[PDB]
């Protein structure tokens, strides 16, 4: 797992390097490491089958899901290509890729690995402190996880098999698999009794996760049997590094956490609007006195009164871009509710993509 | 008929000119008043109207004639242009439209006028304040004005700060009868003694202003600024007791900025002309036989 994509070579074939891949942009350009310039590069639409599709998703931990792929025109501004050739007779990919000046159908492909990132149409949805009531459908990926049938920290969905959550929840001695029980699409926790339950076959944990500043808070809780995905459950792309997130961009928070502080949780699942805070702004003296890392993320408002509460945590911090959802953070603590200056604090996700790519392919 | 003049032009070219934060006021009454000898007298720029005839105030009599006198910024010209939000109107002085009013733009050379600040807001000179420590023909405008009660601190209270390991504000003692500044403690990520209190920032960068004691107003037509930012945290000393007082430093007070008011060699005074009483009283003028 940690071997994989660190610029040593750790098995004899090399393949830890030689097959680092990984997505990019919000129109999902496919990246290959290249080992001799020690570069992330594109690849080229020429002389490509969606054979090799199949293989790239296997690699990228998503194994056989394979949704679409299509050319599109260039965007990162790269000068150079990898092009595939058809004179090999292996079988592998990336034996096959070489450098290129360009393409000649001047594209580069644009890989979807699995349908995420799309919800049904919902107006109003503000359910979080101080709005109105939800609608079900808009928030498939979102997930309730239970110790002894009650409600203990909420998820997100990437994959079938998977759901991602904080680590603080699965906190020792929380961190046996027997325990957890994740429900699926029931937007009331007052319906989620009667065999609707999915259990966690194992939890992963962040290696390097400490609970003296909470930071790298981060947890995966897979199941044995895969979702089956219907309008109610689907799952959320995950975000790709070299999108330009704008100060102040319109996120969206969801949860059943509890309206007020020290306060029950909510009946029914809640979701309103926030807004991102820069961590530069977060981390002065001023906000927390340098208690974020880069591994965190600080959104909501300095205002207050739109914040994640205690129950909120595991939920997913989700932007509207180019019609696709992007998992952006992970509700880690929250220093009260909907109270000024002291907004939701939130775990990058971003920093922990690779980390999940790594914790998939080892556990598929 | 036996009866003095206003002498008007002699209080208008004073070589103590206010600013529009300590912007002066004169009461004319029962006196004679030429509009002509004024105009002659005083290097008047602009004059203009509002609601009103200038041809029917020569030989006419009032109530009384209301004036307002400061030296105006360079900077802010555009502001006093009716319906205007800028800093003077909005901070300093508002305009009273309704009335039948005249706008008078009137200057005085530079080598003999005498600029005066002066902080009108009580609670402002309560806490701190002093004076201005300004250059010459220098002129200082509010940008705005905060509106605060009789039971209002800077300074919270030492008890409160000998636990604050943390972000301990500076403390001092209130006056006899006022009510303390709001503070609270929390611990964060093994801040065990962590203290944070309203409008930390600058009150006009302070995000709640519901928490926040001061309160941003609107200056009405005849009133002055409610007050300056005068920022807490540097109010009082660190590890105050009971025996310092709460005193702010000059680097404290805020939302205020100045200009110089000199125009080819020669500093402008706006002024504006009130009038009451349109053929009434006795202050009626000789501008025609």
């Amino acid at each position: 797992p940690s071997n994989w994509c660190d610029g040593v070579s750790h098995c004899p074939g090399g393949e830890d390097e030689n097959r680092c891949v990984r997505l990019y942009g919000p129109n999902f350009i496919l990246q290959v490491y290249s080992s001799q310039r020690k570069s992330w590069h594109p690849v080229c639409q020429d002389d490509w089958n969606e054979n090799y599709g199949r293989a790239a998703c296997r690699d990228m931990g998503y194994k056989n899901n394979f949704y679409s792929s299509q050319g599109i025109v260039d965007d990162s501004g790269s000068t150079s290509f990898m092009k595939l050739n058809t004179s090999a007779g292996n079988v592998d990919i990336y034996k096959k890729l070489y450098h290129s000046d360009a393409c000649s159908s001047k594209a580069v492909v644009s890989l979807r690995c699995i349908a995420c990132g799309v919800n049904l149409n919902s107006s109003r949805q503000s359910r979080i402190v101080g709005g109105e009531s939800a609608l079900p459908g808009a928030w498939p990926w979102q997930v309730s996880l239970h110790v002894q049938n009650v409600h203990v920290c909420g998820g997100s969905i990437i994959t079938p098999e998977w759901i991602v959550t904080a680590a603080h929840c699965v906190e020792k001695p929380l961190n046996n698999p027997w325990h957890w029980t994740a429900f699926a699409g029931i937007l009331r926790q007052s319906f989620m009794f009667y065999g609707a339950g999915y259990q966690v076959e194992k939890v992963i944990s962040h290696p390097n996760y400490d609970s003296k500043t909470k930071n790298n808070d981060i947890a995966l809780m897979k199941l044995q049997k895969p979702l089956t995905f219907n309008d109610l459950v689907k799952p959320v792309c995950l975000p790709n590094p070299g999108m330009m997130l704008q100060p102040e961009q319109l996120c969206w928070i969801s949860g059943w956490g509890a309206t007020e502080e020290k306060g029950k949780t909510s009946e029914v699942l809640n979701a309103a609007k926030v807004l991102l805070i820069e961590t530069q702004r977060c981390n002065s003296r001023y906000v927390y006195d340098n208690l974020i890392t880069p591994a965190m993320i600080c959104a909501g408002f300095l205002q207050g009164n739109v914040d994640s509460c205690q129950g909120d945590a595991g939920g997913p911090l989700v932007t509207s871009k180019n019609n696709i959802w992007w998992l952006i953070g992970d509700t880690s603590w929250g220093s009260g509710c909907a109270k000024a200056y002291r907004p939701g604090v939130y775990g990058n996700v971003m920093v922990f993509t690779d980390w999940i790519y790594r914790q998939m392919r080892a556990d598929g | 008929p036996d009866l003095p003049d206003c002498d008007i032009d002699k209080w208008l070219n004073n070589f103590n000119v206010p600013s529009p934060l300590n912007w002066e006021r004169k009461i004319f009454s029962n006196c004679n008043f030429n509009l002509s000898t004024l105009l002659r007298l005083v290097h008047t720029d602009s004059f203009s109207c509002n609601n009103f005839d200038e041809s029917k105030i020569y030989g006419s009599c009032f109530k009384s004639i209301v004036l307002d006198k400061f030296a105006i910024p360079n900077s802010r010209r555009s502001d006093l242009q009716l319906g205007s939000s800028g800093f003077l109107q909005s901070s300093n002085y508002k305009i009273d439209t309704t009335s039948s009013s005249c706008q008078l733009y009137y200057s005085l050379p530079a080598i003999n006028v005498t600029i005066n600040n002066y902080n009108p807001s009580s609670w402002n000179r309560r806490y701190g304040f002093n004076n201005f420590n300004l250059s010459s023909h220098s002129v200082v405008y509010s940008r705005y004005c905060f509106s605060v009660n009789n039971t209002f601190c800077p300074c919270a209270k030492p008890s409160f700060a000998s636990s604050c390991k943390s972000h301990k504000p500076p403390s001092a003692s209130c006056p006899i009868g006022t009510n303390y500044r709001s503070c609270e403690s929390t611990t964060v990520l093994d801040h065990t003694d962590w203290c944070r209190c309203s409008c930390l920032p600058d009150p006009i960068t302070a995000y709640d202003p519901r928490s926040c004691s001061q309160k941003k107003s609107l200056v009405g037509v005849g009133e002055h600024c409610a007050g300056f930012g005068v920022d807490e945290e540097k109010c009082g000393v660190l590890d105050g007791s009971y025996n310092v007082s709460c005193l702010c430093s000059t680097d404290a007070f805020l939302g205020w900025s100045y200009d110089t008011c000199v125009s080819n060699n020669r500093c402008n005074i706006f002024s504006n002309f009130i009038l009451n009483g349109i053929n009434s009283g006795t202050t009626c003028s000789n501008d025609l036989l």
